[PDB]
């Protein structure tokens, strides 16, 4: 269960200043990058391009090209027919992609920062509370054939196909398995675990008193390690004489069965 | 507009003396435009590296700052973040522990 995202972020200051960034994911994996400074879709990893030959490589490149000119054209000549009504400054995010499985894909957008418009089906349109200036810009952009149809396929046809090759290109680092290490920090008085190194996502770390689950445990959000493994706490509040005989157990696929049990 | 949350930990467990490298996560935020320094005993630390921004399924913006550092027990460090809601940065310590 992968999920693809291709991730743009698109700033309009004023009608002479803009930029469009975008980001790939494979799962919790960048695969690729595109900053407004380049021309080309750079690559975060030696399997980025998966199976796709270098003129098709390129192909998709140049669509995607031509699209951010259009784009960036589009978003300035609306604002210009829409004004004052609609002002800068204009923060654009566009969410793409597909989730496979043994795969069905979205097109998300969302303009000041809230989900306005998707593509579904045949064409593009607004979600309910959306506003309704939008409404007259989305019928338009669903008279454009050639796009619907381009968007269409690259939904349906080339994002799923294009992920079956990441995923067999990248198998060695999607399936790799980094340990974990771990240590112990700290009225009453907060344990803290730390878990950090660890790859993939799935962990399991509890405070123990022997063999039973103090149940007390809050597990922290997951943090992101700038080397592509995660960060993870989890806390126990007890009172002062308790502390002694509780350990932090953690549990992960890396690990070989052999869990790590760190006693207080 | 959204306020930035801000999270500071170390990579490896932190031991003084040690080569390791502190993380400053910075989630939750809107507009994208962001400052964000890193500081060891309150000057900035100046060869930090940065993730590309990205964003969550809620839409808000998200980056990892993060840069070499060795913990001692006479220097503090902290993360400082200027945007645009708020009326000043904030500033995050590290905790010693994180
Ligand atoms: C790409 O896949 C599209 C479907 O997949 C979804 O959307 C894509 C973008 C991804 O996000 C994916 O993850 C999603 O799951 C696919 O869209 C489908 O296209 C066909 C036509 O090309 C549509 O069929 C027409 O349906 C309407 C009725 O629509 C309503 O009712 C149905 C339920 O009954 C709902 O599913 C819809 O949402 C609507 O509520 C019919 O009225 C119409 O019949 C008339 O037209 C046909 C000829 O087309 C005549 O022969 C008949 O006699 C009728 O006169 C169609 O059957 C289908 O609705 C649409 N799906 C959705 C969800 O809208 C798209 O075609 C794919 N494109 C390519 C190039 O592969
Ligand atoms: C990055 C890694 C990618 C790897 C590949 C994996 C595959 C992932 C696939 C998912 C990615 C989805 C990409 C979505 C955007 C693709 C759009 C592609 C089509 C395109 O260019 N159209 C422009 C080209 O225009 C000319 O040629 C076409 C023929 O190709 C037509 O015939 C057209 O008449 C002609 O002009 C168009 O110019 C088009 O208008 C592009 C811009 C339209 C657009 O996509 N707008 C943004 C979507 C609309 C939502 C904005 C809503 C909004 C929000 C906030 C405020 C206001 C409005
Ligand atoms: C446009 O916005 C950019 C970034 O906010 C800024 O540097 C510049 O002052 C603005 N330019 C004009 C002409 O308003
Ligand atoms: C983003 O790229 C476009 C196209 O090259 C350029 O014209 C624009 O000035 C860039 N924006 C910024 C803020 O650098
Ligand atoms: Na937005
Ligand atoms: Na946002």
């Amino acid at each position: 269960n992968y999920t693809f995202r291709c991730l743009q972020m698109s700033s309009f200051a004023n009608r002479s200043w803009s930029r469009t960034d975008s980001v790939v994911w494979l799962g919790d994996l960048q695969t690729h990058r595109w900053s407004n400074d380049s021309a080309t879709i750079s690559f975060t990893k030696p399997w980025s391009q998966g199976k796709l030959s270098n003129q098709q490589w390129e192909k998709l490149q140049h669509m995607f090209q031509v699209y951010r000119v259009s784009f960036t054209r589009d978003i300035q000549e609306l604002v210009k027919m829409m004004s004052p009504k609609e002002d800068y400054p204009i923060e654009i995010q566009l969410s793409a992609g597909c989730e496979m499985y043994p795969s069905e894909s979205f097109l998300h957008v969302a303009f000041q920062g809230k989900y306005v418009v998707r593509f579904w089906g045949t064409s593009w349109q607004t979600v309910p509370g959306a506003p309704s200036w939008l409404d007259l810009p989305i019928k338009v952009l669903n008279a454009d054939q050639g796009t619907s149809a381009t968007v269409q396929m690259l939904l349906n046809d080339t994002c799923p196909l294009f992920v079956r090759g990441l995923l067999e290109a990248g198998k060695s680092d999607l399936e790799k398995q980094e340990k974990p290490v771990a240590w112990l920090s700290s009225g009453h008085r907060q344990l803290v675990c730390h878990v950090s190194g660890f790859y993939p996502k799935p962990v399991w770390v509890m405070w123990m008193r022997g063999d039973q689950e103090q149940q007390g445990t809050h597990r922290g959000d997951f943090l992101p390690n700038a080397d592509e493994t995660w960060y993870l706490q989890a806390t126990l509040d007890v009172e002062a004489g308790e502390e002694a005989g509780l350990a932090c157990r953690v549990k992960h696929s890396s690990l070989g069965g052999q869990d790590i049990i760190l006693y207080w | 507009q959204k306020t930035p949350q801000i999270q500071v930990y170390s990579r490896h467990p932190p031991e003084n003396g040690k080569p390791n490298i502190l993380n400053c996560y910075v989630t939750q935020f809107h507009p994208p435009h962001i400052e964000i320094q890193m500081l060891k005993n309150g000057k900035k630390i100046p060869k930090v590296e940065m993730s590309d921004m990205s964003f969550s399924k809620d839409w808000s913006f998200y980056i990892l700052a993060h840069t070499e550092f060795t913990p001692t027990e006479t220097d503090t460090y902290a993360c400082r973040v200027k945007h645009a809601s708020m009326a000043e940065p904030k500033t995050v310590y590290w905790d010693r522990d994180m």
